[PDB]
């Protein structure tokens, strides 16, 4: 995954 | 509550030594009881809850990615059964379980009672990410109106984190990742997204140089997270 | 049982899918439910018992070894209060939990049904591993009691495997691999670990030349693992 | 852990  | 017989200091300790022991579930049963207590966070303790229920719906996240590509291959082949979608099905609704535990956090009475733009903001960021999780799997006509309860609470900590905050604040730019990345992933506007993660980009470099080390080091972390999206994504 | 409307072939199913979504307590869950069926396991569904409880204690052994040692350093130091003995003392209560949930598996009536040296030495080996778990967090009057129990179990399965198999079967090496770590870490036998690892490996060693490529690999894995531990205690 |  790619968020925070 | 199981936790409503323990001083919430206790909590607080407790949650400290579960993050320790990477006993997240027990991290976040603990941050839950001091929730309760009804008093506001502070900056420590909002992390705390933060990363004990992130790492809490990340298990059950990648559980659920891994069941559904199984179920996805047995429909495209031998029928195996109800047992993959009944099980996919199981982990879907604890999941979802998880995800409201959270938004009930936030809406008693965490984002009521937050005044401060950097307690505000943080929670929402929360609330836009945890409708985000529901977004997920959720499908048609109850999609709708999770991607839209997502997008409201991202777009209202927008708003605040761009009169209140510096662009190189860490929290408004962890909430303009989250919400670049509901925009490409979720809401299918990928151009939205890159638009969003460029201008968050380039206004945070242009602040960069009034910043100490340590608040240098904390922004550009993030902003190499919205650099490695951009480059993925064009 | 709450897995008792399940049928045997979907929870085997489902232990599967857990597995693969590492999910080791649903793992667990189901294995159980599979084994409270009443009949004798088979060679894979033996090592999905074994998986699933393997990874699930140890968790549970990693988290009470960081809050142990918290615990020990605080008690070198200010006073902290009870919070790191009470939340060690909660770990080590759940883990005893799943240790007593397996030795009562085996008892009812896994080993009582072994008949092949297979089974039998896999079951117990079991016992004499979760006993052992048993006793890394046991102290003083029941220490003695439960490393005893370990012992038997461990020596029962030595005895049924020099008897019945060759000194290149896994189960037979891995067996006697973890009898010699309960002799090194557990019993104070230093020697007598050292002992049998390096009897083991020889025995197996000479054997090697009958097996065919497969069964090669598989033996010879084990082996690498009495090497590494006469390294690390010669 | 030096186990199987
Ligand atoms: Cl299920
Ligand atoms: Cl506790
Ligand atoms: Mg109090
Ligand atoms: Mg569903
Ligand atoms: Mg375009
Ligand atoms: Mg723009
Ligand atoms: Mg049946
Ligand atoms: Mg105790
Ligand atoms: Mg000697
Ligand atoms: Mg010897």
């Amino acid at each position: 995954e790619h968020s925070l | 509550g199981a936790m409503g017989s323990m001083e919430r200091a206790s909590l607080i300790q407790k949650a400290k030594l579960a993050e320790q022991a990477e006993r997240y579930e027990d991290m976040a049963a603990f941050m839950k009881g001091a929730v309760e207590k009804g008093e506001e966070l502070s900056c420590e303790e909002r992390n705390l809850l933060s990363v004990a229920y992130k790492n809490v719906v990340g298990g059950q996240r990648a559980a659920w990615r891994v069941l559904s590509s199984i179920e996805q291959k047995s429909n495209e082949s031998e029928e195996k059964g109800p047992e993959v979608r009944e099980y996919r099905e199981k982990v879907e609704t604890e999941l979802q379980g998880v995800c409201d535990t959270v938004l009930g956090l936030l809406d008693s009475h965490l984002i009521k009672e937050a005044g401060d733009a950097e307690s505000r903001v943080f929670y929402l960021k929360m609330k836009g990410d945890y409708y985000r999780y529901l977004a997920e799997v959720a499908t048609g006509d109850d999609k709708k109106r999770i991607i839209d309860s997502a997008r409201s609470a991202y777009q209202e900590a927008m708003d605040i984190s761009k009169k209140e905050m510096p662009p190189t604040n860490p929290i408004r730019l962890g909430l303009a990742l989250n919400f670049s990345v509901f925009h490409y992933e979720i809401a299918n506007s990928p151009e939205e997204a890159i638009s969003l993660a460029k201008t968050t980009f380039d206004e945070a470099m242009a602040d960069l140089h009034t910043l100490s080390e340590d608040s240098y080091k904390d922004s550009t972390l993030i902003m190499q997270l919205l650099r490695d999206n951009l480059t993925l994504w064009t």
